[PDB]
């Protein structure tokens, strides 16, 4: 069981600066010891054996370094602490004693494993004593994988292991569109690729014009050249230098750790992509080749030490519906206010295959049934993702209610049926979750033995049952005119889009022809009666043999309403084949999420994601976050941590750098734990006294400098500017952070790295926000219409714990009118905006700022509508100098939708109308109706029209993030509130009214009503 | 039989209030519904099925063949695999009855609160005593060391021990024996802050079936208490 606080004793926070530590010697001697806090174990060792002389027995003691320490951590283990480097308070000990032993057995299995528990959160050992064989069957084989992406690792064994580190940061096509092409000159670039000559770094400059579609061997080329001119050598010999030299350089950001290894486009990478859009000059590094392999670790991949006739028949030959006996349960907190009853059910994913069955109402206090149900449906007809959902509820018949319930695969992993006794401990009901069953709900016994066990016997037959193989399903299987108006319309329906049973039949009925037109796939699937094996068998067959379709589409059969195994294979081995690792990174969050819904622990699907997260590293580290930020719920816990501890134990020599991130954020969360805890109602002024205090203390500046930002560990963070990091104002008590960029010419990027952790709200929401904000400026610009975003970055690392990117020069617009001062006026005046901005872009620079403003506030605008966000006044809106709009806090989903009651939206009152059209074209009382207002309308109609054009996508997206539990994402009845904004019912040309309607009606109620400043209440 | 009757007919209502108004419900529970025309809603197989009704020249029907002419008698025609309906959904279910629904809402948002006022103290509980189950489990482990850090003593000592009682020196093996014992002693005071942790262990095991009773009797309450606010169309900013 993992550690509850990330305190440095039991119950303890912080370590009193001097601690006894009761040191258990060798040679059976105990002798407390006082020692400081931050003390490292080899001088707490050195001062142990000191004054451990003075007690007896003291000639047996050894030299000191043949002796290593042990003890007993917060997570109830025993480590053996190999690194005696560590401090005292970075040991997590239980409690503050320390034996001294001789080491015994291997040392690199104990440190390996000691690593990968650390970057977990959990101590390996609990997975080998886990009994369950699908758990050490997962273990066992899952390092299959892993064995096959450490070879194509070392199958280039110089470049690959580069590629793998600092894989190419692209774009998914080299395609470059027009409005941007135009920005360079005549079809090439300006490029600067530096070169560090002497150690105590000296630079020197190679302006380069070149080809913006170069490879990067091209660019060096013309570097080489350029050196190559001063220099006395024939042409002939020009040629020979550029030839031999071309490929033992290569290209690196000046400023992070992003390089260009790959034969790619210059263009096609994302940082000159960047340059070009933004108009930035791109500043690169030439390296030699030696001088970054050198600096590789060389990280091998060695086996742990856990890969170590019976009757069957066919489930297509057994004749009986499936029958399952209730005996009893073993307890139930029941006040005896009132009768219970175990309701049951066959289930196919969400929807049941057959009719609900239950038990008869028997005492509440003496529960036993003992009663062998009868299900309503055909043994041969279950499909291979058929399990059994039950519960335990009351009654008054008056007024019902669920207690403890539990679901059940009703087929192994080895494809065998259940048959025999059986105890399923079961879990407990959400807060609100009045369903009769949990179906949703996870699958599998409750780890927890104490919780209501329920006992039971399912049907016992003659041998021993299975699923048939896919030959004999497809053996089963061997047994027109034109309405393809139809099809090529029900195929561009939303997934959410109703499915009536006329068109239900018309689909299967017309079947054979789908496959024309493949990416109908998933409506016919939902076509589909499951509880057939002669539909089942058929659509096997059709899935099998399907045309391979766009990765975001087939993304859909990953969700819940495809549960079957073919159609998650299906869509498996579509991202295998076409899906790029640029978007693979884009939608991974979505992509981990779906993990959960998969029956089984060794799936295609978790194979495919650890390879390619052993792969690249740029996965590899989101996928690491992500799968570890999750193991707080007990519900995926065990899945989740066996992946991490199959995925740590491949990654290789990255697991060491994921460990100091680790560390650095239990520093964190533990600092944060005590600024919200212990000195709750402290002043501000004396928590930040603390805040330094405690910071400057060694443990803290070594744990918490020279580490990978997990926001982006292409960002290494150096020393914390300690004068910037400061305690925010908000309640949850966050942390401003602000370190140095190491990198030898952060001059080029990043002057200062600055980063916000909050210990309190749930950043989930947040999360997919800016994802999504992200894919929509991708199409935006895909399709030439120039709206800059700005979806900073925000990773969630734990329960309601984060990090939040920071941007540089930015301010609210409740700032800007404070911050910009009163210059005499106690009031803004809501002018100020347009003010500031033009007191801070003069000249020429104003209306390159303007266009910035309103292409960026456009964009921002149309996503808050789109998307259910409100709760949008000066305080969520922030401007930078040179001008670009953009939104924070994404707190809420689908416009409160859960929240409240469900009476409102009528009406929304946009509170800076006024001080935005006052930028978005200059003066001009009437600025209602400008020509650059129309060109901002233009804009943002087109916009909202070019997401309606991918709406599908975005469905998907949400329809992912169900698996978790996210307060305003729940039920699909959720999502249904993109299908309103968007208004995918009404056709094309009336959603555009739809838009128009709502935009005007906001902007006049916002000409009206007045703000009230800091509470933000009305007064008409 | 008419265009509207209130008898199983609602509006355009969405479909998230469908499935509530017929979840957990016999094979037949039924309402007519319009479309993007007119809809149809079924209940059977333990599923909810969709049924469209093409009106096309003022008609009426499901197939090809068409067999109506009005909307009210295909209802009854099946009524009495295409498995007949049972029970409709009734519209008029319960002078100026709006003030009443106050203390019938009061109850809700109260009753919600005391179980806000639980659960949070069920939740605080319940992680609680995994801490405790765990901290057990770590006493045990370390009164484990301690045990065979005594076997280190008496084992390395007990050849110096009785190597001084053969040369004379009591007051040097009372410093062994001094040591020895605050290590036992250092033993049985792990043993009973344990014993004491089981102690509250059970206190809270005791506890947290009290909260779980509590919750057991207050959940039928709060579902019946749903279905007795709900509110009015039309009408604009009642408390
Ligand atoms: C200049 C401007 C105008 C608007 C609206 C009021 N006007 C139009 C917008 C587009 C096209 C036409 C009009 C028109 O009325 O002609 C803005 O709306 C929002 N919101 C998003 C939509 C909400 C309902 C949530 C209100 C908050 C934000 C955040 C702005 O920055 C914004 C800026
Ligand atoms: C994107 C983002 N950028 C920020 N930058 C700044 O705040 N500043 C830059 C230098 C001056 C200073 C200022 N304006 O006071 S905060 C933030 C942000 C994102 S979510 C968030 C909540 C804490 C409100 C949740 N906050």
């Amino acid at each position: 069981p993992p550690r509850p606080s990330s305190g440095e004793l039991w119950g303890i926070h912080l370590m009193p600066p001097r601690i006894l530590v009761e040191c258990l010697l060798p040679n059976g001697m105990i002798v407390t010891l006082e020692c400081l806090r931050e003390a490292t174990l080899i001088t707490i060792k050195h001062e142990l054996f000191k004054e451990a002389r003075k007690y007896p027995l003291h000639q047996l003691l050894q030299d000191e370094s043949s002796y290593i320490f042990v003890s007993v951590t917060q997570e109830a283990e025993r480590e053996e602490f190999f690194d005696e480097t560590r401090r005292l308070c970075d040991l997590r000990l239980f409690q503050p004693f320390l034996k001294v032993i001789e080491p015994v057995g291997n040392r690199e299995e104990k440190i390996l494993n000691r690593e990968i528990g650390f970057a977990i959160g959990m101590p390996v050992c609990e997975f080998d004593m886990v009994k369950d064989p699908e758990v050490q069957d997962f273990r066992r084989n899952i390092l299959n994988v892993c064995k096959e992406a450490v070879d194509l690792r070392d199958l280039n064994s110089p470049h690959s292991r580069a590629m793998y580190v600092y894989p190419p940061n692209v774009e998914s096509s080299p395609e470059l569109p027009k409005h941007i092409y135009n920005k360079l000159d005549k079809g090439q670039i300006i490029v600067v690729i530096w070169v560090i000559v002497s150690p105590n770094n000296d630079k020197q400059k190679y302006t380069l014009k070149i080809n913006h579609d170069c490879v990067p061997e091209q660019v060096i080329a013309e570097a080489i050249r350029k050196k190559t001119r001063s220099m006395l050598l024939s042409s002939e010999q020009l040629k020979l230098c550029v030839l031999e030299y071309q490929g033992k350089y290569i290209l690196k950001v000046c400023g992070c750790d992003e390089y260009f290894l790959e034969k790619y486009p210059l263009s096609q990478y994302k940082y000159i992509r960047s340059c070009i859009m933004l108009g930035r000059m791109p500043n690169l590094m030439l390296m030699a080749k030696e001088s970054l392999y050198s600096q590789l670790p060389m990280d091998c991949f060695t086996m742990p030490s856990y890969s170590r006739e019976t009757s069957t028949k066919s489930l297509w030959v057994i004749n009986s519906a499936l029958r399952i006996k209730i005996l009893c349960a073993t307890y139930v907190n029941v006040n005896i206010r009132d009768k219970i009853y175990v309701r049951t059910g066959i289930y196919h994913g969400g929807e049941p295959l057959c009719d609900n069955v239950n038990t008869q109402r028997v005492p509440c206090s003496n529960p036993r049934w003992n009663e062998w149900l009868n299900y309503d449906i055909y043994i041969p007809d279950l499909p291979r993702a058929a399990r059994l959902c039950l519960s335990i509820c009351s009654v008054k018949k008056e007024e019902h209610c669920p207690l403890a319930w539990g679901n059940i695969n009703l087929f192994d992993y080895t494809d065998t049926l259940v048959s025999g006794k059986m105890a399923l401990n079961l879990w407990p009901v959400p807060h609100g979750l009045e369903d009769l069953l949990n179906p949703i709900g996870v699958t599998g016994s409750n780890p927890n033995k104490e919780t209501p066990c329920l006992e039971l016997e399912f049907d016992w037959f003659s041998s021993v049952v299975k699923f048939p193989d896919m030959s004999v399903i497809e053996e089963h299987a061997n047994w027109r005119e034109n309405d393809k108006e139809q099809l090529k319309a029900i195929s561009t329906r939303d997934p959410l889009s109703e499915i009536t049973e006329q068109e239900k039949d018309f689909l299967w009925s017309h079947r054979h022809y789908c496959v024309t037109i493949p990416e109908i796939l998933p409506k016919l699937l939902l076509s589909v009666k499951w509880n057939s094996r002669d539909e089942v068998a058929q659509m096997y067959c059709l899935v099998k043999d399907w045309p391979p379709i766009k990765p975001e589409q087939a993304m859909e059969l990953l969700d819940c309403n495809y549960p079957d195994p073919m159609v998650r294979g299906f869509a498996v081995r579509c991202l295998e084949k076409y899906l790029t690792d640029d978007k693979l990174s884009q939608y991974l969050i979505q992509l981990v999420q779906v993990l959960k819904y998969e029956q089984y622990l060794d799936n295609l699907l978790v194979r495919f994601l650890l390879k390619k997260a052993l792969t690249n590293q740029r996965i590899g580290h989101f996928f690491f976050w992500h799968l570890k930020s999750e193991m707080h719920n007990k519900t995926v816990s065990q899945r989740f941590g066996l992946l991490l501890e199959s995925y740590c134990r491949a990654c290789g020599m990255y697991l060491k750098h994921l460990n100091r991130q680790v560390e650095a954020m239990e520093k964190l969360i533990n600092l944060t734990d005590i600024l919200k805890q212990e000195k709750k109602d402290e002043t501000q002024k004396v928590q930040m006294k603390f805040l330094v205090e405690q910071m400057r203390r060694p443990d803290f500046m070594d744990a918490l400098q020279g580490f990978l930002s997990p926001l982006n560990p292409a960002h290494q963070l150096g020393n914390l500017r300690l004068e910037e990091c400061r305690i925010m104002s908000s309640a949850k008590r966050p942390l401003w952070l602000n370190w140095e960029n190491p990198d030898i010419m952060s001059e080029l990027l990043f002057q200062n790295n600055e980063i916000i952790f909050k210990n309190g709200d749930d950043l989930r929401q947040d999360m997919l926000t800016l994802q999504i904000i992200r894919i929509m400026e991708n199409i935006w610009q895909n399709q030439g219409l120039d709206l800059r975003m700005l979806p900073y970055g925000c990773l969630s690392i734990g329960d309601c714990v984060g990090l939040i990117e920071v941007v540089r020069n930015s301010h609210t617009i409740m700032q800007i009118q404070c911050k910009g001062g009163l210059k005499g006026a106690l009031q803004f005046n809501s002018h100020t905006l347009h003010q500031w901005l033009k007191d801070k872009n003069k000249g020429e620079i104003y209306d390159a700022a303007i266009d910035l403003f309103t292409r960026s506030c456009a964009g921002y605008c149309v996503a808050t509508f789109i998307l259910g966000i409100g709760d949008r006044h000066n305080s969520n809106i922030m401007v930078k100098d040179d001008g670009q709009l953009f939104h924070i806090d994404f707190g809420h989903f689908l416009d409160h939708k859960k929240k409240k009651f469900g009476y409102k939206r009528e009406r929304v009152p946009f509170v800076l109308t006024q001080d935005f059209l006052i930028v978005i074209s200059k003066g001009a009382q009437e600025c209602t109706k400008t020509r650059e207002f129309e060109r901002f309308q233009e804009m943002c109609y087109k916009a909202y029209l070019a997401i309606r054009q991918h709406a599908n996508l975005f469905i998907n997206l949400f329809s992912m993030m169900l698996g978790s539990g996210m307060p305003e994402l729940q039920s699909f009845d959720d999502i249904a509130y993109i299908r309103k904004t968007l208004a995918l019912d009404k056709t094309e040309q009336e959603a555009l009214e739809y838009f128009m309607k709502q935009m005007n009606d906001a902007r006049h109620g916002g000409w009206t009503t007045k703000m009230d400043w800091i509470f933000h209440t009305i007064k008409q | 039989m008419s265009l509207q009757d209130a008898e199983w007919y609602w509006g355009d209502i969405s479909r998230e209030e469908v499935n509530e108004k017929l979840r957990d419900t016999a094979d037949g529970t039924f309402l007519v519904r319009d479309a993007s025309d007119y809809t149809l809603t079924l209940r059977k197989g333990g599923n909810n099925k969709l049924i469209k009704i093409f009106h096309r020249d003022g008609k009426y029907g499901f197939s090809d063949p068409l067999t109506f002419s009005s909307v009210v008698e295909l209802i009854n025609h099946y009524r009495n695999l295409d498995v007949k309906l049972l029970y409709p959904v009734s519209k008029y279910q319960q002078e100026a009855v709006g003030k009443k629904l106050h203390e019938y809402n009061t109850q809700f948002q109260e009753k919600s609160r005391e179980y806000d006022r639980l659960y949070e103290e069920y939740t605080r509980t319940s992680q609680e005593i995994q801490m405790k189950r765990t901290a057990i489990e770590a006493f045990n482990e370390t009164i484990k060391i301690f045990e065979e850090q005594c076997q280190t003593q008496e084992r390395y000592s007990k050849e110096y021990i009785e190597k001084f009682k053969r040369e004379g020196n009591e007051k040097e093996i009372q410093r062994i024996m001094h040591n020895y014992d605050k290590l036992k002693s250092r033993i049985s005071e792990i043993i009973d802050s344990r014993r004491r942790l089981e102690e509250d262990l059970k206190k809270q095991a005791a506890e947290y079936r009290e909260i779980d009773k509590r919750m057991n009797s207050i959940k039928p309450d709060l579902i019946q208490l749903r279905k007795t606010r709900d509110q009015y169309l039309m009408w604009l900013t009642q408390k």
